[PDB]
């Protein structure tokens, strides 16, 4: 299983759940952050989630 | 008269030598952010895999280069470095100190430090402002920018990094002669926008009644 992690600068309703290998999760940063290339949905794979959710900063 | 020029001359330097503090700032943040997360999930939750949580500290740690990367932001506001800056830039060190490899122990206690010092790193540029704009003569122009400082701080409490990047560009836009930007940028989202861009907006008008 994968763990949803803590996300600094993102809605965290789904902090420390853990779910199957293939679930896809939806993620939302707050404004002025986002996942890299504009992505909004990571899957549960092999070595852990990807893409890797994380909220960067975005100009 | 001439002290005037001369304090409008200390702000354009100070403003110019510290026109990337954002950048560098998001830069810090965006390399640190999924090692922060990562042990935010282990120290608050059931997640386990130490050996993510020695990955994490390896990025605040390896190389001294996180560290160095506040020192260079510390040396920009050299003039006017806050006590508090030199003191939570130590604190993240001897965090930084305590951990071993492959002892995550201390995990937390380095995330904590680091993000004491993100932040302190944000009000260290407000402070240097309030010390520049506190020696000018103009009364108007000195309550305008107590105002300012004040609301700003009140902004880094609600978001560090957008609080940085609003105060950073705002100033530069008063100092280059370029019209404020006065509505929200990031949606209304954070609630300490409006009223720091209010207060933007006046010290704008004061610091035209000097510059003409
Ligand atoms: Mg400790």
């Amino acid at each position: 299983k994968c763990y949803f992690p803590y996300l600094e600068n993102g809605y965290n309703q789904n902090h420390g759940r853990k779910f199957v290998q293939g679930k896809s999760i939806d993620v939302a940063c707050h404004p002025g952050y986002a996942l890299p290339k504009a992505q909004t949905t990571v899957t549960c794979m092999e070595n852990g989630w990807s893409p890797t959710p994380r909220c960067i900063r975005v100009k | 008269g001439h002290m005037n020029q001369r304090n409008i001359n200390e702000l354009k330097i100070f403003v110019e030598k510290a026109k990337y503090y954002s950048i560098k700032l998001d830069a810090i943040y965006n390399e640190c952010t999924g090692a922060y997360n990562d042990i935010m999930t282990y120290s608050e939750g059931t997640f386990s895999d130490q050996s993510k949580v020695n990955q994490a500290i390896s990025i605040f740690k390896k190389d001294n280069k996180i560290v160095n990367k506040f020192k260079e932001l510390e040396k920009i506001i050299e003039e006017y470095k806050p006590m508090f800056l030199s003191k939570l830039i130590d604190d993240f060190a001897i965090e930084l100190d305590q951990a071993v490899d492959n002892d995550v122990s201390n995990a937390r206690h380095v995330a904590d430090s680091y993000k004491k010092l993100r932040k302190s790193v944000v009000l260290a540029y407000i402070e240097s402002f309030d010390v520049i704009s506190s020696k000018f003569v103009d009364s108007k122009f000195v309550e305008a920018s107590k105002k300012f400082v004040n609301k700003a701080k009140e902004f880094v409490e609600e978001n560090d990094l957008i609080a940085l990047e609003c105060i950073v560009k705002t100033i530069g836009d008063m100092v280059n002669d370029r019209e404020i930007n006065s509505r929200s940028r990031y949606n209304n989202f954070y609630k300490k926008e409006a009223d720091f861009l209010g207060a933007a907006v006046e010290l704008e008008g004061a610091y035209k009644a000097i510059k003409q």
